[PDB]
């Protein structure tokens, strides 16, 4: 695998420092490297492909070396070389892809492909270099059993989900208690709403609360914590628990009360907020509980009053809540973000070549379904076939 | 440096001789050869490299720094002015080529000559060699007004060669040449032509 | 060109590598690539700007260069190399800039100042070198005719467009069917609404559809879609089509029906979801078609039934949207994304020094009117304006 | 691939200069080339075929050089030599075919099948040669990113497009007013009528305008222009615009009155020519725009008086008319014309091999899918698809 | 002005021939003749342009000729080649438009620009080679004084003529006789109208002729002539020869009777056919002569009789016609045609330009009014324009 990694930064740097001009002496080092590579290589023959739609290739290796010669580089010499730097790319990529599209359940880390498994063999070992691709930086650290780590902005973390829980109800649906919300990628959004406003509540007070658990830990995550959630702000006709009927919502927002955020770690409080809006750091977590309160308005002008009366009907419908966002954290784990082009790598070449459900990922690599079921084999193969995404991205986009 | 020649087996004998073991002749020629193909590609012990990338920057600089040989010269067939420096005094020197072809003679003489030069010479026109020169300074002011210097050229053609091209220079200083019967009457030097070797 | 690049990654790798006390065997390799550099140089003249306000300095070259020995970088050694190269910096910014502006109907895609067209001279490409940024990576590849490939988080493909389709309307305003929408950067917000409430539709089903061409194709796109269109879900009071009169807009929101979003290229389906919210991949297309329906409630609580009434008055709209935001995706072509900088360093310079409109720009580089009419000629000079700004980030920013 | 070029103007040279009689002198030049082949041939092997109705072909190389010997050429000469060119042309034809048929999205530009795959190596380069066929002479232009050009005589620019568009109508359709046209090819038609012949028009004038968006720019076009258009000059029974029910046409045809085409290149007028018909030069453009007006003639006999009455029914329906030709055009994209034989030969190929519907060209080659959606991938595989039956029809016809 | 042409069959078989990979011997004949340029030129220097919106550049020469590395040549020994033809490229292009441009009354035969001028001088003709494009060909036999020729396909020969010759003609326009016809480019359609069906007329037979005189004599054509004119098939509203009103035509058609086509030279019938529809040939011919009757029918079913009674007013009027194409021919003088851009790249650079109307051709070179009054000047002027326009073209499209 290392291996593989190498044979691309070989390109890059190739592809990029090798042209029209330059001194020798900026490539001496690298040159070598290069040619060590054609003659491990040169003599063995591959083969890539043979699933599903994707074509089946043969390829051989005999290849001149590079002239070690030259003070300058001559326009002749790029173009002799570029021929056959060709030649590896339109190689690699189809290496790539054919790896990419093989799971496997016993052991989904190792190798699958009849071309990869071949040069995991220890005869190639001899061109690994240059390592510092965020992703094989943390490939290497993983084997060696250490602590790893990625970057991700808006990370997706948080499985599709949209619903409510009444925790109050009746047939009419027309006096009602609960909350609805809507947890995705790295956004919660959570609202209480209570037809009766608190009227009969100890301290005209009614509590609320939202619990979500990753299904990974986040660590070093910044974070905007807003009040109310817009999305639950306007008038809805929603489905009952049961499906047998539909209810309205007719919003009227106030600010939530005694708005805690805590942000736990197996069970305890590791950062913990009140009433704190705008930017908080949660250092380390698996698990976010926001808890909030609809409080009553003790005071009320006439237009208030008005929406709030002493006995049904209850035609608006107070509700108090919050928005979270996760902008930035750290997981140890692979997780698709909305930066990051991985996820859609590997989704696409899937696509492109019509390559058959495995038993290992969800139809269509489907997010939800997967970060839902996050198993270790379902991780370990992700996080393979992502490291071959990075490497592949190195030189085809 | 462009040695297109020695390459081959020079290295390589001294080589195996220092090396002391065994008394070459006896390697097949195949092996010599071999020997140098895989030599060629190693990289070079820092101290060894580290010093010729350092002769390399300053090359340029010393041969132009020499008193004896130029880089080129120049003919214009077109009365020009010469010019004045504190060292030389009076001389035609030029500092630039720049507006007029370049013919790399070392090209020229190695490969023979299809008198593209020769029809340039002929129908008069504009042209500059480069590369290093013999050279010739000269004090006599009259030299000037015979245009000796756009003479030495024609040479060339007979056979191809180009060694015998001493070009000339005009030390002419306002003292050791006896001819200066020049600053006495109103006047302006008018060479032909003049010289790359740039001021020490 | 590509000459030009070089230069910088020269100062940078430079004012970065050379600092008191460094081991010279860091930039043994380095130090030489600079010097050839000088020597190129030193005997040209050069000569920038001449248009609206921006100054016209003349530089010239005559440098010494530097020593090689010296096993450690005494602070004196640094004092006089920063010395000249802060000439150089203060040239290229003048250099980048006056190619920055100048535009060509015809060869949009060529060297424009007398700056730079004598850079692309042959004597000096002798000074070519390192070319791994991102952005002159894909200039090469370009102009060898082969594959590109960019990359941006939240791209910026959809100009902007927020209108409304009147499907069924009269003078009053009082029962209209139709969509709104929000097309803008990388998002779309659609809402269909009928304010019979399918009442006398076939199945009580009213089909909607937004369809939204793509100016270029995305591919390896990473798609967040969710029900409702937050920004539809409001009261509004809006101006008729014929600008007349206004119309009043009361939502209320029901989940969509039968959602089928469509990625196609060409007229052909590429990727198609249907009902599935949450993260999805769009692999390769150039057109959008989102389909949904509102399906009038067939089982209704009083207080819903009380906003849908037999006949008008209909006071309370059905409401059903869609929000779909493209995350990251590569583009073949240039496009200004919600990360990179280049369109607003052009955009800066520009007006900055107070540059003339010229003949393939719109007036302030304006992006909705770039992106409408993306020319082939807009774009050639879009990528080779792009390239320079990203040249001139890697020393100034 | 320009490899596989000279492969054939080496045979075609050659089956055309080497013959019974002839001095060797005048083949001197030649001899030499041809062998310089069978060398850099000899000892490799090739593979052709495989794909659909296909066969697939194996092909070895081992073959003497040429007498380089003789003065005159004696019949046995030539046999001997005749007999080696027919393996290689049967060989060329298989090459031709088996690429001709393969297409890709990603890189639909380079070479796709085994058998060329393998010649765009280096080691073949040794065989390049006289390049003076119009399609391989524009290759290399367009590689090194130049101005090209093809010359085409009644090319096929636009779709197949045959409609009308009421601009008045009612439902029994016995006063209409609007267009109706014929866009095919390198021809337009279009006529504009007016049941009422403008007799409550301001001016007594109808205008009519017909716009026609190329694919693709045309230059140096030589156009014939005419008054009149005979295909909408008979009466016809159309359907209406949503397919319920049928109308009636009956024309009667006025001369155009100021008539004006303006050929535009990105909205700007490039050629504008008033009431000129006969031959015209449109010099660059992308953009055709027909205008022209019905004017009811001030002046009438009774019999002409009485086709358009005051009042309805009106059975008369006044119509004019314009024709608009393109006999030549230059374009810088590869299309099919009225001469060429690329289009076919691709189309032919395929069809007899029943090869499958690719990824790429729409089904069957269909030129009006494929100019209607003419996108860089499509024209990419096309120019190369072309390029190649022009290599193949040097040789087989 | 030969000269001229070699300059380019120069760099054509120049920038065809030489290629990345070709043996040496393949272009030793050529390498020759090319250095053989270079030297003949460096020294003198051009002056191009200085007329209308066309730049004035000056072009100066300093090249070295070119090596002559052994056994095929190496990308290297291209590139240093490439780079100088593109400056005679970009040359020749600025040539060709300048002389391109001018045109005298006089001596409108021989060179203009002083840049061309200047190339007729003796000291040149040490150039000129392969003459083998078709019009230098025919430049050269006519300098000699001989039997030249060109070959065209549709050839424009006739100037756009649309009119009618009312033979029996009265105030209402109810009973008109006469013919009616379209000339223009290679093509004549002609109906001969009689209202009155020939009623009254001898042998009730209406005899037609159509005579169409060409300006310059056509050789070797073939031509398609067919029965009926579906031009003037159909109902027509037309202006009265005075322009005072409009008559009413409206057709029915009846097969020309004895139908003669004369094709005569000099007042001499060189080929006559006789009701021979189909293609036919003229082999030498500077008129053509269109002689065909409308027979009253002297049978008719009741439909038909109905249409021809024996009073007035007469209703359906009885047509007869002929359509002939000319699809190729051969003419000894230059003609615009449906295939060659010529016309079409001397109208495109003068308009490109701004190029001011001049002495010799029409405003806009104009067609029509050149073919019109094609004056041995006009002919001379457009001979040199076209012979440079397809010099142009062998480089430049
Ligand atoms: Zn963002
Ligand atoms: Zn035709």
């Amino acid at each position: 695998m290392d291996v593989l990694y190498s044979l691309s930064k070989t390109l890059k740097d190739a592809r990029d420092k090798i042209v029209e001009g330059t001194l020798y002496s900026n490539v001496s080092d690298l040159i070598q490297q290069f040619n060590q590579m054609i003659i491990t290589m040169n003599g063995n023959e591959f083969q890539t492909g043979g699933i599903g739609n994707l074509p089946i290739r043969n390829w051989n290796f005999d290849f001149g070396l590079l002239g070690t010669t030259l003070l300058n580089l001559d326009a002749n010499y790029v173009e002799t070389a570029r021929n056959t730097i060709d030649y590896f790319v339109d190689f690699v990529d189809n290496v790539c892809m054919d790896e990419m599209v093989r799971e496997s359940q016993r052991n989904g880390i190792a190798p699958q492909s009849d071309s990869l498994i071949k040069l995991s063999g220890i005869k190639f070992k001899r061109i690994n270099f240059d390592n510092s691709s965020e992703y094989i930086e943390n490939w290497n650290l993983q084997n060696r059993r250490q602590r790893t780590g990625f970057t991700f902005h808006k990370p997706n973390i948080f499985p599709y989900s949209a619903s409510f829980t009444l925790n109050r109800s009746q047939p009419a649906h027309d006096n009602l208690m609960g909350t609805m919300w809507l947890n995705a990628g790295s956004e919660i959004q959570v609202a209480g709403f209570d037809y009766s406003c608190a009227i009969n509540a100890p301290a005209n007070t009614q509590q609320f609360e939202h619990i979500v658990q990753l299904r990974r830990v986040l660590t070093t995550a910044t974070i905007t914590l807003l009040p109310d959630a817009e999305r639950f702000s306007f008038p809805r006709v929603i489905t009952s628990a049961d499906g047998a009927t539909t209810w309205y919502f007719n919003p009227v927002i106030l600010r939530p009360n005694n708005v805690e955020i805590e942000f736990l770690l197996n069970g305890q409080i590791i950062n913990t907020y009140q009433a704190r809006f705008g930017t908080i750091i949660a250092r380390n977590f698996d698990t976010i509980r926001l808890s909030f309160q609809l409080m009553r308005p003790p005071n009320m002008t006439p237009a208030v009053a008005a929406l709030f009366p002493n006995a049904q009907p209850f035609e608006h419908h107070a509700t108090v809540g919050l928005t979270l966002r996760i902008e930035s954290a750290v997981c140890e784990s692979v997780l698709a973000d909305a930066s990051e082009t991985m996820l859609a790598n590997v989704t696409s070449v899937r696509q492109e070549y019509a390559i058959p459900v495995g038993p290992v990922f969800p139809p269509g690599m489907n997010w939800t379904d997967l970060i839902t079921n996050y198993s270790p084999s379902r991780e370990d193969n992700l996080q393979r076939v992502f490291t071959v995404a990075s490497i592949r991205s190195m030189l085809v986009k | 440096l462009n040695l297109y020649q020695k390459k081959m087996k020079a290295i390589v004998e001294d080589f195996l001789k220092r090396l002391h073991i065994f008394d070459v002749a006896r390697v097949p020629d195949d092996q010599m050869y071999r020997l140098r193909d895989r030599l060629r590609l190693l990289p070079v012990e820092v101290r060894r490299l580290d010093i010729f990338n350092l002769i390399l920057m300053n090359m340029d600089q010393i041969e132009r720094a020499s008193d004896k040989i130029a880089q080129g010269v120049i003919i214009a067939y077109r009365d020009m002015q010469l010019e004045r420096d504190e060292m030389y005094g009076y001389v035609n020197i030029a500092r630039n080529l720049d507006g007029f072809q370049q013919i790399n003679l070392e090209e020229l003489m190695r490969t023979g000559d299809y008198a593209q030069i020769t029809n340039m010479l002929l129908n008069n026109q504009p042209v500059a060699l480069v590369g290093a020169l013999p050279f010739v300074t000269d004090s006599s002011v009259i030299s000037l007004i015979a245009k000796l210097d756009a003479t030495v050229f024609a040479q060339i053609v007979k056979l191809r060669k180009v060694d015998t091209l001493k070009p000339i220079l005009y030390k002419i200083n306002s003292d050791s040449n006896d001819f200066y019967l020049v600053a006495n009457y109103d006047w302006v030097p008018t060479s032909t032509t003049k010289v790359y070797k740039q001021v020490p």
